[PDB]
RNA sequence: GUCUACGGCCAUACCACCCUGAACGCGCCCGAUCUCGUCUGAUCUCGGAAGCUAAGCAGGGUCGGGCCUGGUUAGUACUUGGAUGGGAGACCGCCUGGGAAUACCGGGUGCUGUAGGCU
RNA sequence: AGACUAAUCGAACCAUCUAGUAGCUGGUUCCCUCCGAAGUUUCCCUCAGGAUAGCUGGCGCUCUCGCCCACGCAGUUUUAUCCGGUAAAGCGAAUGAUUAGAGGUCUUGGGGCCGAAACGAUCUCAACCUAUUCUCAAACUUUAAAUGGGUAAGAAGCCCGGCUCGCUGGCGUGGAGCCGGGGUGGAAUGCGAGUGCCUAGUGGGCCACUUUUGGUAAGCAGAACUGGCGCUGCGGGAUGAAC
RNA sequence: CCAGUGCUCUGAAUGUCAAAGUGAAGAAAUUCAAUGAAGCGCGGGUAAACGGCGGGAGUAACUAUGACUCUCUUAAGGUAG
RNA sequence: GCCAGGUGGGGAGUUUGACUGGGGCGGUACACCUGUCAAACGGUAACGCAGGUGUCCUAAGGCGAGCUCAGGGAGGACAGAAACCUCCCGUGGAGCAGAAGGGCAAAAGCUCGCUUGAUCUUGAUUUUCAGUACGAAUACAGACCGUGAAAGCGGGGCCUCACGAUCCUUCUGACCUUUUGGGUUUUAAGCAGGAGGUGUCAGAAAAGUUACCACAGGGAUAACUGGCUUGUGGCGGCCAAGCGUUCAUAGCGACGUCGCUUUUUGAUCCUUCGAUGUCGGCUCUUCCUAUCAUUGUGAAGCAGAAUUCGCCAAGCGUUGGAUU
RNA sequence: GCCCGGAUAGCUCAGUCGGUAGAGCAGGGGAUUGAAAAUCCCCGUGUCCUUGGUUCGAUUCCGAGUCCGGGCACCA
């Protein structure tokens, strides 16, 4: 019942078949594992935006 | 079978160099880290909290998350089939610049400026560059004095 | 103890004794000099040497029976307290028998196949020094007679080149004695000290 | 190891650091007419003999030592659970040790 | 030209041994009632100037050792790519590009930023 | 004697349940056109099998090129810029093996003689120290290549101006966010790219240049990088899976 | 040779021991205790029951070999033949 | 008759791990760490090598402040190879619980002073990775704190390992939800987080023999041949210290080294498992030469005699028996 | 060739419990006997097999070998 263990013997030539896709451009990066205490401030900086703000900025 | 644990390959990779044991220098720390940059992962041995792992040691990421005392990059790792990008958060001893974007930035600076003069004067610029095209004909010069005549060396052991 | 002919050709990294290996026995060879091991320098201008050809690995016992016969013929045909000869090659590089036959198939295959030691043998480079003999100036045929009756013990083939250089010390024989005399080099036993002129100045006053 | 029998700990009722008795945890006594106890029960009575499979395969030698925490201040006496890592052996309240003092057996 | 307080680069600025050191300053020093600390005012703290650059420190020197920097060592040692190239093998030559390391030799021997003091 | 019990015995015969089960052997019926692989990861009482990725096919969809500069992409260089500790090299640089002499004399282990006879002293044999010296390291290194690995090469950029913040705070300060305005041209090269569903087959591999571990060595056993045989004929090697 | 594993004899002298049965608490389900048949545990018997049967050292006036002396040790240490 | 407790291979039903240079005996390479191998990123195998682990710690955890280590020298009552004090030199040559590797100097080490951040909770990510989990770790974030003059520092041990699902049980938590026609209470069921285990370690409940054997199969896997390899066996070659009364070599030859051979064996598993009938003898044939005798020669420590050393050489020969 | 056990006095055994060296036997000097055997008073001795790490300390706990004595070398 011997066999063979490991080998990356014809994976380069896997990998390369539909090639490496390189993700490196979108925009709008994803707001995820954000530092909390930064985005408890940025929440109320938009919503104040909206509020805050016509007749100083507009004019 | 190769013990598949953490920090594991690194005898010389995390090894300080020489001469150079000792108190991490504070302009280390007293570095400005905006959002958006570029840096560098290099690993320092001597501060055992906020080590990256053995597999981005020397790549390049981006920074997007930063904290009191230390950073959060996105980097693009590679895994078996493909390139993934990954979030790692390090301490600040263990990022340094790239000067890549500082000579690019340069660069930038140097082709605004000449798009100033451009409309200034009237003169077309070409700041875009070229490789490095093959050689002018040039004209040396032999002036009196023969070449030098070279023969090959006898054998001797 | 095994043939020679197979542990010949480099094949393994160097695998020493060391902390880790411990268990090869002595070495043959225990001493590398054989005539007048208390010569002075000036004693002894040429130098003849055999500059190894191959690259493989020479036996630890290939060395002990050439020392042997190198010696024999220099007290025979240049006598006693004539000659200096240095072999210039340690063994450190153990190799390893599986041994087998414990007659019978009943105990083990190849399966524990990492061998436990046996013996050293010596590396070999392309060009490097074996044995170096320094000799008095007349005995310039005898270094070569010595010398062709070690030829026939060690394996394969290199040859023997009669150097250019002052006897051991690394320095050019054309220049020694128009040099040590006048200043600088001061001879030390069988080597000679080089000194320099960056030392401090009470090394220049030590000399004169 | 030893873990002293006092030590202040959160309490989760009044919200504050307060001094707290560590006491040992215990298994404490099980209960028939619970639930598993009830249904390996109904399973077992019969012409069928073990049905649900016991371990005989053991292979560790040491439990966690969890502690109970009864709050000492009064009126507030929460108590609550806590884990030490895996060991052989456990003194609670007993000799500290001295480091300037021969052994003399 | 220099010096203190705070410092960045972390030995071109350390180490040994020696020569000089105006004026501020850095120091040593005289002292323990308070403040504070040890077996002891040596250390630490505490209050002052009778003395002195001998020490720290600062400068310079040593056919100096280290360090730093460049040559020689050497287009060598190895090396991506290539061959119906050699050789029984060992291993080697060639085309194609990339190309070190020490003995050994020569040269450097702190540069500064912020405030503030001396001529 | 495990014998005999209707040519049947270490459990007869007959019929049903029964077309029992099987990861295991053998077979699997018309042509043509297109596309065309895998023996690898992880886990499994897993090792003759599956699950999962990888690889393959099909069906679509969303767009762009048809007209002094495009958009996008990459097994490629170029220009920048960090990362490595293998070859080689070194040990009179650490650590660790290691050969041989000469100088220097505190140190005891031994003798030659002064001998009541005394560290009262003569020449020492060995060790010690200094400066040399031969030779080495997969599990040692100051040094340190070739090949390599990541990122960068603009409109998502750059500048100016102004508001928000409950975070930061000597400072109208730090930093994000939002709003409006102003200039497209930022190395070479080649290409039409982007994206979703379902899913077969596979999950026994093998050989060759160089690099390699166990062996004395193997048409042996285990790998890395790439190509190939497998899956593939043809021309050469008389003939042959791989040259 | 009664160590072992077996069979067997006898004892409330004494540790264990399930149902039923009884007592205490609880509104009751239930919870607890006391009491304790066979068997186990404990004591004895048996090997024409399974079967079991040692190793060192010193030692005699040629040297030798060892009656003998010693020691660890077992349930017992292979006697007749 | 019925219930309970003993005995119960007399009778019944099943189980007999996996990896493995065939199996088995062995060993854990079955989970997890460290250095290497790894061909200077990462990844990378063998029953490849060296080693470890299933623990230990109320301080070895936390913070502050003080101090600096092993080792050597010169000194000093009894004191010496070793007590104690003192001075000097002392770049890590000590220490940090234990395997090693890194890291470390007014410190991560030593001593001391207060201490429980080893506590409460929601995510995000790193590691192994299928880009799932446990385990472990890093950055945060909301609390309650410790220490410190303070900036700060700490949610265990300086880092890389030191550990564990469903179902079940047990415990704690809210002045919580449901207990089934509506209520009151006991019991039970749940939600959340801690334990009791699966070491074949992503988690079966488990002994043996078959020569009386049976079926499915495998040359994916042995024992016979044949092949590759030739250690070992067998045969030769080179060098010359010696031996040989004198004489290195007529005949031998130590120490060394280079080959051949497939009649021993070993190692390998490529061919054969819908079979290739696998010991020995007897009978018979051919061939090889590395020649035992014969034909012709050469050499000797060849006088003749007997021998021995080589050469062209397979034409012809190499028996009769007791024992197994 | 693998898997398991041990070295202590002149022999045979302890204690191996990491802080004493023990038990018996023989030897040695007494006394008892005219002389021995045996009895009584007495003592004497351990390179704790070798070598190194572990510890404050090794005879103990681990590692390494120098050897002695086991259990295994099975299916064709
Ligand atoms: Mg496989
Ligand atoms: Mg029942
Ligand atoms: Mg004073
Ligand atoms: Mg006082
Ligand atoms: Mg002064
Ligand atoms: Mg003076
Ligand atoms: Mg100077
Ligand atoms: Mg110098
Ligand atoms: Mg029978
Ligand atoms: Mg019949
Ligand atoms: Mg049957
Ligand atoms: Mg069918
Ligand atoms: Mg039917
Ligand atoms: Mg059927
Ligand atoms: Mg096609
Ligand atoms: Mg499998
Ligand atoms: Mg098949
Ligand atoms: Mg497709
Ligand atoms: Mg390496
Ligand atoms: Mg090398
Ligand atoms: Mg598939
Ligand atoms: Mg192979
Ligand atoms: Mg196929
Ligand atoms: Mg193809
Ligand atoms: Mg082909
Ligand atoms: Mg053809
Ligand atoms: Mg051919
Ligand atoms: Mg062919
Ligand atoms: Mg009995
Ligand atoms: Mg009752
Ligand atoms: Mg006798
Ligand atoms: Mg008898
Ligand atoms: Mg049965
Ligand atoms: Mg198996
Ligand atoms: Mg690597
Ligand atoms: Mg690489
Ligand atoms: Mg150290
Ligand atoms: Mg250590
Ligand atoms: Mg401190
Ligand atoms: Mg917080
Ligand atoms: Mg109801
Ligand atoms: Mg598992
Ligand atoms: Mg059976
Ligand atoms: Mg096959
Ligand atoms: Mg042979
Ligand atoms: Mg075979
Ligand atoms: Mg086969
Ligand atoms: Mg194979
Ligand atoms: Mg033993
Ligand atoms: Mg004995
Ligand atoms: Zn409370």
């Amino acid at each position: 019942a011997k066999s063979k263990n490991h080998t990356t013997h014809n994976q380069s030539r896997k990998w390369h078949r539909n090639g490496i896709k390189k993700p490196r451009s979108q925009r709008y990066e994803s707001l995820k594992g954000v530092d909390p205490k930064f985005l408890r401030n940025m929440r109320f900086a938009k919503k104040h935006n909206k509020k805050g703000l016509k007749k100083m900025q507009a004019n | 079978t190769n013990t598949k644990g953490k920090r594991r390959g690194t005898r010389y990779m995390f090894s300080r160099p020489f001469r150079k044991h000792g108190v991490v220098p504070l302009a280390t720390y007293m570095r400005i880290y905006k959002k958006g940059d570029i840096v560098d992962i290099k690993g320092m041995g001597t501060v055992q909290k906020g080590m990256p792992h053995k597999c981005y040691h020397g790549k390049t990421g981006r920074v997007y998350n930063v904290t009191q005392h230390a950073v959060g990059i996105v980097v693009n790792k590679q895994v078996k089939g493909k390139i993934l990008a990954k979030r790692i958060n390090v301490r600040i001893e263990h990022i340094k610049h790239s000067k890549s974007r500082d000579s690019f930035l340069k660069r930038v600076k140097e082709n605004d400026q000449k798009k100033k003069e451009a409309k200034e004067k009237g003169t077309w610029v070409q700041l875009k560059r070229q490789p490095a095209p093959p050689r002018e004909a040039h004209f040396v010069r032999t002036n009196g004095k023969e070449p030098e005549l070279l023969e090959p060396i006898p054998y001797e052991f | 103890r095994r043939p020679a002919r197979c542990y010949r050709y480099c094949k393994n990294k160097p695998y020493p004794k060391s902390r880790f290996c411990r268990g090869v026995p002595d070495a043959k060879i225990r001493i590398f000099d054989l005539g007048r091991k208390k010569a002075k320098v000036d004693e002894f201008p040429l130098c003849g040497h055999m500059v190894s050809d191959e690259y493989e690995q020479l036996s630890s016992e290939a060395l002990e029976a050439a020392r042997i016969c190198a010696n024999k013929y220099m007290v025979k045909s240049c006598g006693k307290d004539g000659f200096h000869i240095r072999v210039r090659l340690h063994p450190f590089h153990v190799i390893r028998i599986n041994k087998m036959l414990s007659a019978d198939r009943l105990q083990t295959g190849m399966r524990g196949a990492f061998g436990k030691p046996q013996g050293t043998v010596a590396r070999v480079h392309i060009g490097q020094v074996i044995m170096s003999i320094r000799t008095k100036l007349q005995n310039k045929e005898h270094v070569i007679e010595a010398l062709r009756r070690a030829k026939f013990k060690f394996p394969g083939r290199q040859k023997i080149h009669i150097s250019k250089k002052w006897g051991f010390t690394k320095f050019n024989a054309d220049e020694f004695e128009d040099m040590v005399a006048e200043k600088r080099l001061i001879p030390d036993g069988c080597g000679v000290k080089y000194i320099p002129n960056r030392g401090p100045l009470d090394k220049w006053r030590a000399l004169h | 190891v030893n873990v002293p029998k006092t030590r202040r700990t959160f309490c989760k009722k009044c919200g504050k650091h307060q001094p707290h008795k560590v006491t040992q945890y215990k298994k404490g006594k099980d209960s028939l007419y619970a639930q598993g106890k009830r249904r390996y029960d109904r399973k077992q009575s019969g012409y069928g003999g073990q049905t649900k499979p016991i371990f005989r395969k053991k292979a560790k030698t040491t439990k966690k030592i969890v502690l109970r925490l009864e709050c000492v201040e009064p009126n507030c006496r929460s108590k609550r659970m806590l884990a030490i890592k895996r060991c052989k052996h456990f003194e609670l309240g007993g000799d500290k040790k001295r480091k300037g003092q021969v052994i003399q057996f």
